[PDB]
RNA sequence: CUAUCAACUUUCGACGGCUGGGUAUUGGCCAGCCGUGGUGACAACGGGUAAGGGUUAGGGCUCGGAGAAGGAGCCUGAGAAACGGCUACUACAUCCAAGGAAGGGCAGGCGCGCAAAUUACCCAAUCCCGACACGGGGAGGUAGUGACAA
RNA sequence: GUAUAAGCAAUUAUACAGCGAAACUGCGAAUGGCUCAUUAAAUCAGUUAUCGUUUAUUUGAUAGUACCUUACUACAUGGAU
């Protein structure tokens, strides 16, 4: 929601800290609906890039923000560009370090997820459901961009990602 | 020819731009001063 | 005082005439815009039948087509390299239509890492141009502008590859 | 009214608040349709109009001190403010985007300005005393007044004769292109045009002294200053070999020193008869400087910096202590000062003209007096 | 607000309407090729009076143009427009004569139900349908594929469908509507093309005039097979 | 200076004459909407604060905020702006209009208390006033009430009884005829809407099937013919 | 200069030439058709289209970049002498390096959009003749 | 119509072509680069000011630049460079409590001291504009004078 | 389209219902017609073209566009005058 999401930033920019404080101009206009795609494209390949020193700060309330952005289904058309090419537009520019992170905060449940063992099927893990099936469609449209944008650069992530994508097509092989 | 629209300077007297101000000479130096000036530079 | 009527110049035969008839709203011509670089200032002007231009003055991104592979990528625009017509424009850079103008480099290089998967700049099927490839290590690379900035509000593009990338940076060298 | 710095402060009493402002359209969409809490006391403008909505380019006050003109970009136009009327005398538009102008009589009676399109436009009250083409390029605009000539830079090389390089210099009173003052640039390409060609071959920065002797400098691409004498109408000096595009000439109040500049960002005040820099000062990041002139303080001298990365700093001339600093937010493409004191009129990219004001430099102008109490009831609010 | 004079001469006006005549509004057909509904009504059929008598009977659903209610006075209505008034329950019809004037036809429901319009373009409308326009600036929206330029088709204007059509044919009997040759209905019996604009049709009419009219002026109205009732 | 003291929470107003100036000092060099205490005022105002909100020079002319000159100046005024209402659409008018400063030579200042004290002013804090109309659009009755979903506004709204004319009859109501009441009449609206999109939707299917059946009935009659 | 190129044709490929013909019963020259020449006012090259009138005419000057004028000579009736007069007029037309061109040779041209204040017209089709300078007359 | 007008254009580019700008679009229309032109004794150019077409017995009938006190700049709208508004300068001129504030046409009579056609009535017909059957129209029609005639 | 005129006029089921000044909203004024230094194939006439352009109004057709991590949610939409 873009109010909660305005009343979250201004509680994070109310924690005072100077990571935060020369990218407060260039992260408020990425609430303002009107300014999110230009924005963007000042915040990454801008004069005023993200300084590697204090990057560590800034990056986890930034891939917050640009994931509710990513999420909202309020300002955005209909077909790919609504909302697709927003998506790809975020992933696109994101970096591959940051990705970790990002995928992260995109999968709640099934980031400490392991579909095989030692033995065969985890039956006991694939007999429940911990995520509804509206909800893991947005993860396999998210995941779908993230290695569309990636290419190799999936090789330090490769022990999350087939589980997650093995666990949606098993639990639908088991629902037809 | 290949000069024309203000390319080859018309030295033409211009009929409006004629009288527009009157000189003014503005300079607190007395005149004997300066030109000994402009000697006394980089070269001498 | 700025028209778009012939009854000033001089007839076919070399003859000059009076003819003289007040300037009309049809003959109408409007003040010229440097598209400069900045971030985006754009005014939008209605014009006959109600319609809307978009004149943009100042600049920032536009999108450019690195279409033999099959992409177009919103990148900033870093500083105008070349103009055909004048050299005011190259010196205060101006961004008109045919402005060969230098761009940024990391989407395409995005894509073309995300893509294929052989990395650029830093099997058979990904394939560039070593000179395109240096461009790539420049990590800027030489565009061309398609769009008419001043009368559609943007600055988009194509990328020049090839024979008019090769010919405009011996135009560079000239 | 904000205050940037620490020690000595400044007041950026009208000004954009915004880098990226949105478009003014949907602006008034969301301020007639939405609610909104502005600060109603603080927040205010001084003179009335003082925008263009895309970009400003020059500002001047007269010698009268009455009327400010500036000159700005969409739909190009020049705006006279009265200040004591606090409001627009009027606006007028134009045929390109103005790149400099001057006033030429005390009132605003008579300006003149070069002009984008390669034209020089002279103006009245009454309307406009008609333009004459310069027949290359220009870029400032400079007066005699003791002997009534205009005189512009040229960039490029001329079309025969010499190859030097020219200033077009016209007078009033005889009103023909007299003769364009020759001062070499360097060598160019023998393929070319008559405009010159991409890489260099500019004359930048004309300036002259109307109440000192008043020696004509000029300022060109390959670090060189050079100066003439009028009534000899020939070259005395040649100097100041230096890396960067010399941008910044302006006297003192004495006439002698001179405080010149370069493209990379590094100033030199010379003497006009020592080689060798009494001030040498390399500051602020490597975006060329564009504005210096010397401001008194009123016992002691200072000198402005006015540089397209935002800084504007103002120096000292007797220790070279930088005094004080300022971040305008956005670029700013042309500083003027009040001949009083206190205030920094700045000509901005943005969409409301700038002007910044400094208690600790002078006082507020004699049109707007309040200005020194709006300054107390901040230093009240802290 | 033209005058008497200045009206054209094909909707006819006496020496007694006053030195004025109406202008027709804007509409599906032309300026100089129209007979407005108050010419029609006042000045051509005299079920009306005044001005303000005209607008009685208009403004209530009286009067029927085209199978649908127009209420404006003056809206146009050039050729072949079924006029249905219920009331007197009659259904008139718009040809020409043989001089070059408007003739008027009484009928009933049956040839009242159609509408012979001529086909002034075909072409890829939105969707990628293809979408024909006749000279009633009707546009039918996915026609017959060889109904192409001046063809006319039998409109069925209570849902506006194709039903039939004449193709453009050298033996085909034709009326013409334009030109110094106006209103003339005899066969096409050739046909020269003249490319680079301007083509013309040789006609002869039944009883043996050949005489050239251009192929924009023309309008086939069938072989032999008489569509509507030409008067008798 | 006479002081047009207004308390905007109880909707009252009343001018108040005002003598020797010693007493309105403090007003002075005071931009609008500026907090000023009225405790130098009177002995009566004791714990006031008020807002100073305008007010009109000698010679009668307006004070619109913003301006920092103390003397009146001469403005150009656009369409939304105080002090001025255009005569046609478009039009920019130079006005004279006074600066926001309080000086000396003004004849009337608008006053808005914002904080009372604990003595009431007996014509100014005393008497109430509602507000002149209720709410008519049918969410502003629903946060004004705090209705829930069942309790139906109908008769939630806001009445007033007139007297009329025929010799003093019964009294009368009037009720302000809610604009966002959800009523089948609208509901039948919405669904003839999406129903003429349905229609059109099915009819364009019908044309497009059977133009697609006559154009393979063509083609293979144009091969028939090859 | 910049690269002149055929407005929309994609060149740079790793994985053409656009010629349209102009009609009106005419054939492209094999110079048009293939001839590595490029020129935006030829209409075999460029986008420019002939339509409306369709004149002839005896070139005065080929010497020019790519248009030549045509003095077209023609009969008017002078009712005073009762008689029929010379009278001659001066065309404008670009043209395309396709064709081969003469002096004095009787050319076809064709009318386009205004492509200059004279330039009205493009060259068709040259029949070469041996036509003489400005003491010939004919009227064609 | 004229050679008591034979050279004219390049003297606001004069003819191109390339590139862009601006225009609703083409275009030397305008800006950068270069090429050498363009018209003319078959009458260009300059000068004089005295500024018809269609409908066919005929006559009749029909159609046919610059300004809103003076330059200069701007605003609306599908359509104006409206002159309807604004701003500044210039020039008249009005009210006032002397601080301030609004405004720029035609028609009529006299034009010697002696003179000569109504300050008429209505949109009722034909026509036009609007949320629109009703509201609004200085085209139009009605009336009055008349020994200039007839 | 918007009526709580503290406006008129009422009753047999009370948000409004009829008439409806004021005001907000949409349309209108590219002319009716006046004055006077003139326009010498540039206007204008016939005759073409727009494959080089804008068009309120007219009348005719017309729009397949959901889901896509807010869910431990949202489901009679806002504020101005």
């Amino acid at each position: 929601d873009i109010e909660l999401q305005k009343l979250a930033l201004k509680a994070i920019l109310t924690w005072k800290s100077e990571g935060i404080k020369p990218y407060q101009e260039h992260l408020e206009y990425l609430l303002d609906e009107a300014r999110f795609k230009n924005e963007l494209t000042v915040l990454f390949q801008g004069d005023n890039k993200i300084l590697p020193e204090h990057r560590s700060e800034v990056i986890p309330v930034l891939l917050h923000l640009l994931y509710g952005r990513a999420i909202s289904r309020k300002g955005a058309a209909s077909g790919r560009h609504g909302l697709h090419a927003t998506r790809l537009a975020i992933i696109r520019q994101l970096d591959v370090e940051d990705m970790g992170s990002f995928l992260d905060i995109g999968l709640g449940p099934l980031r400490a997820i392991r579909v095989v063992d030692e033995q065969g099927v985890r039956e006991s893990v694939f007999a429940h459901e911990p995520l509804p099936p509206r909800k893991q469609v947005g993860l396999l449209n998210m995941l779908e961009a993230v290695i569309n944008e990636l290419g190799t650069s999936v090789e330090p992530y490769m022990d999350a990602l087939v589980n997650s994508v093995l666990y949606c097509l098993v639990n639908a092989c088991r629902k037809l | 020819r290949r000069a024309s629209k203000g390319r080859k300077l018309r030295y033409t007297v211009h009929e409006k731009l004629q009288n527009f101000m009157a000189p003014e000479d503005r300079r607190s130096w007395e005149e004997h001063a300066i030109d000994r000036l402009f000697g006394t530079l980089f070269g001498q | 005082g700025i028209s778009r009527d012939s009854r000033h110049k001089r007839s076919h035969t070399g003859a000059k005439r009076a003819f003289y008839r007040k300037k009309r709203a049809f003959e109408l011509g409007r003040q010229p815009a440097n598209t400069r670089i900045g971030p985006k200032r754009i005014h939008i002007v209605r014009t006959r039948g109600g319609n809307h231009k978009y004149r943009a003055l100042r600049l920032d991104s536009g999108n450019f087509a690195w279409g033999s592979e099959g992409c177009t990528r919103k990148t900033r625009i870093i500083g105008v390299v070349y103009h055909p017509s004048n050299n005011e424009l190259v010196r205060t850079n101006t961004l008109t239509k045919s402005a060969v103008v230098q761009i940024d480099a990391a989407p395409f290089r995005q894509w073309y890492e995300a893509h294929y998967g052989q990395p650029l700049g830093r099997a058979a099927h990904g394939k560039v141009d070593p000179a395109l490839e240096k461009q790539f290590e420049a990590g800027r690379l030489y565009a061309i502008i398609s769009s008419r900035p001043g009368q559609s509000g943007r600055a988009d593009g194509y990328i020049l590859e090839g024979e008019e990338l090769a010919f405009y940076q011996r135009k560079l060298h000239k | 009214k904000l205050t940037n710095p620490g020690p000595v402060p400044v007041y950026t009493v009208a000004g954009p608040s915004t880098a990226r402002p949105l478009p003014d359209w949907l602006l008034r969409r969301r301020k007639r349709s939405a609610k909104y809490d502005p600060e109603n006391l603080n927040n205010f403008e001084l003179i009335q109009e003082f925008e263009f909505e895309e970009a400003s380019n020059c500002v001047r006050v007269s010698e009268d001190g009455n009327w400010i003109m500036s000159t700005g970009t969409y739909k190009p136009q020049f705006h006279v403010h009265n200040t004591r009327e606090l409001s627009l005398s009027f606006s007028r538009h134009t045929n390109s985007e103005n790149v400099t102008f001057l006033l030429l009589s005390q009132d605003y009676s008579k300006s003149v300005h070069l002009q984008c399109d390669r034209t020089l436009e002279f103006h009245t009250p009454m309307g406009c005393h008609y333009s004459i083409r310069i027949p290359r390029f220009g870029r400032d605009l400079a007066y005699l007044r003791q002997s009534c000539e205009v005189l512009v830079p040229a960039v490029g090389l001329s079309s025969d004769g010499s190859g030097y390089g020219e200033v077009f210099r016209l007078d009033l009173e005889r009103g023909q292109f007299l003769r364009p003052w020759q001062v070499d640039v360097g060598e160019d390409e023998p393929g070319s045009g008559l405009q010159g060609s991409i890489h260099a071959g500019a004359v930048n920065v004309a300036a002259v002294a109307e109440n000192t002797h008043g020696l004509c400098a000029f300022g060109t691409s390959i670090g060189t200053v050079e100066f003439y004498d009028p009534r000899s109408k020939s070259r005395v000096a040649v100097l100041g070999n230096q890396d960067g595009e010399i941008t910044a000439l302006d006297y003192s109040r004495d006439g002698l020193s001179l405080a010149l500049g370069t493209s990379t960002g590094q100033i030199r005040i010379f003497d006009l008869r020592n080689p060798r820099p009494l001030l040498k000062k390399d500051q602020g990041m490597g975006l060329p400087i564009k504005n210096l002139i010397h401001l008194t303080t009123p016992t002691e001298e200072r000198k402005l910096l006015s540089a397209d990365k935002r800084i504007i700093k103002i120096w000292d001339e007797q220790s070279g202590d930088l005094w004080t600093s300022v971040e305008p937010l956005v670029d700013l493409n042309f500083v003027t000062h009040v001949p009083d004191s206190g205030m920094i009129l700045t000509a901005n990219e943005g969409k409301q003209m700038h002007c910044f004001f400094i208690p600790n430099l002078g006082l507020a102008p004699r049109w707007c007096h309040f200005l020194d109490n709006l300054v107390h009831e901040m230093e009240s609010e802290k | 607000h033209q005058k008497r004079l200045s009206a054209p001469s094909h909707w006819l006006l006496d020496k007694l309407s006053g030195a004025y005549a109406p202008r027709p509004s804007t509409g599906p057909h032309k300026l100089r090729d129209c007979m407005p509904l108050i010419v029609f009504v006042r000045n051509r059929l005299k079920y009306a009076l005044n001005y303000r008598e005209t607008k009685a009977i208009m403004m209530q659903r009286l009067v029927k143009v085209d199978g649908k209610v127009r209420t404006d006075i003056t809206y146009p209505a050039g050729f072949m427009d079924v006029i249905t008034i219920e009331k007197t329950g009659e259904n008139f019809r718009l040809i020409y004569d043989t001089k070059g004037r408007f003739t008027v036809h009484r009928i009933t429901d049956e040839e009242a139900k159609y509408k012979l319009g001529k086909v002034k373009r075909v072409q890829l409308g939105r969707g990628g349908v293809p979408f024909l326009v006749t000279h009633d600036a009707r546009t039918i929206r996915y026609p017959d594929p060889l109904i192409k330029v001046n063809d006319t088709v039998k409109i069925d204007l209570e849902t506006g469908k194709i039903t039939d059509f004449i193709k453009f044919d050298t033996g085909a009997l034709a009326m013409i509507t334009g030109g110094r040759n106006m209103g003339r209905v005899g066969v096409i019996t050739h046909r020269e093309r003249h490319d680079g604009g301007f083509g013309i049709v040789h006609l002869k009419d039944a009883l043996d005039n050949t005489f050239a009219t251009r192929e924009s002026n023309v309008f086939v109205i069938g072989s032999e097979k008489p569509w509507i009732s030409l008067p008798k | 200076m006479k002081l047009n003291i207004s308390h905007p929470a109880n909707g009252s107003q009343k001018l108040i004459e005002v003598e020797d100036e010693r007493k309105l000092r403090h007003f002075y060099d005071k931009r609008m909407g500026a907090e000023v205490a009225g405790d130098p005022l009177g002995p009566e105002w004791k714990g006031y604060i008020l807002r100073i909100t305008g007010g009109n020079d000698k010679q009668g002319f307006p004070m619109k905020q913003g301006v920092i000159a103390p003397n009146r100046v001469r403005l150009l005024l656009s369409e939304g702006h105080s002090c001025y209402r255009p005569r046609r659409d478009g039009e920019r008018k130079r006005k004279s209009v006074r600066g926001c400063i309080v000086g000396p030579d003004l004849s009337v200042l608008a006053l808005s208390i914002v904080k009372q004290g604990e003595q009431d002013i007996p014509g100014l804090t005393d008497v109430v006033h509602p507000k002149r109309l209720g709410p008519k659009r049918a969410t502003k009755i629903r946060r004004f009430f705090s209705l829930s979903k069942d309790d139906d506004v109908r008769k939630y709204v806001i009445r007033r009884e007139v007297q009329p004319k025929g010799e003093g009859k019964k009294p009368y109501t009037k009720a302000p005829r809610i604009q966002r009441l959800v009523t089948p009449q609208r509901l039948q609206h919405k669904r003839h809407r999406i129903a003429l999109k349905r229609r059109q939707q099915e009819k364009v299917k019908e044309e497009a099937a059977e133009y697609a059946q006559i154009l393979a009935k063509r083609v293979a009659e144009a091969k028939a013919q090859k | 200069r910049a690269f002149l190129k055929q407005p929309h044709i994609f060149l740079n490929s790793k994985v053409r030439r656009w010629y349209k013909d102009v009609g009106l019963g005419f054939k492209t020259p094999k110079t048009a058709i293939e001839g590595h020449y490029i020129d935006k006012k030829c209409p075999f090259t460029g986008m420019v289209s002939i339509r409306g009138r369709i004149l002839t005419g005896r070139v005065v000057s080929t010497k020019m970049h790519r248009t030549i004028i045509i003095r077209r000579e023609y009969l008017h009736y002078i009712p005073k002498y009762n008689r029929y007069e010379k009278r001659h007029k001066n065309l404008a037309a670009h043209v395309s390096p396709a064709f081969r061109v003469e002096e004095g040779d009787m050319v076809v041209v064709g009318q386009c959009r205004p492509l200059s204040k004279t330039v009205r017209f493009n060259v068709l089709r040259v029949l070469p003749r041996t036509g003489k300078s400005v003491k010939k007359f004919q009227k064609f």
